[PDB]
């Protein structure tokens, strides 16, 4: 709908900016689950590199 | 309503002979400009994905 709306609507069309923001991250580790399979739960002391 | 019609013309009344009341043979043009001015309302917000 947007991209219609924009080809629709405007006669041209240049990038101008962009902004990444990585959020909600969770390392989660991971263990055996009773039964069999794996189970997961967040870490505290887990991080993710970001370069 | 605008009404428009053009202002009859006598002829010839006088000396000259079986003239009778005649009026003159007009006819009228010009330009009628007309300009409407019309409100005009946004477009409504679309949620679709499609």
């Amino acid at each position: 709908l947007e991209f219609q709306h924009l080809i629709e609507n405007y006669g041209s069309i240049a990038p101008d900016a962009l902004t990444v923001t990585i959020s909600e991250i969770a390392v989660k580790d991971v263990t055996d689950k009773t039964g069999g399979g794996v189970q997961v739960t967040d870490s505290t002391t887990g991080r993710l590199c970001m370069l | 309503q605008i009404f428009l019609k053009i202002l009859p013309q006598s002829g010839p009344i006088g000396g000259i002979k079986s003239m009778g009341i005649t009026t003159l043979v007009q006819y009228a043009v010009g330009i009628m400009t007309v300009t409407m001015t019309f409100k005009l309302g946004p477009r409504k917000a679309t949620g679709r994905w499609n």
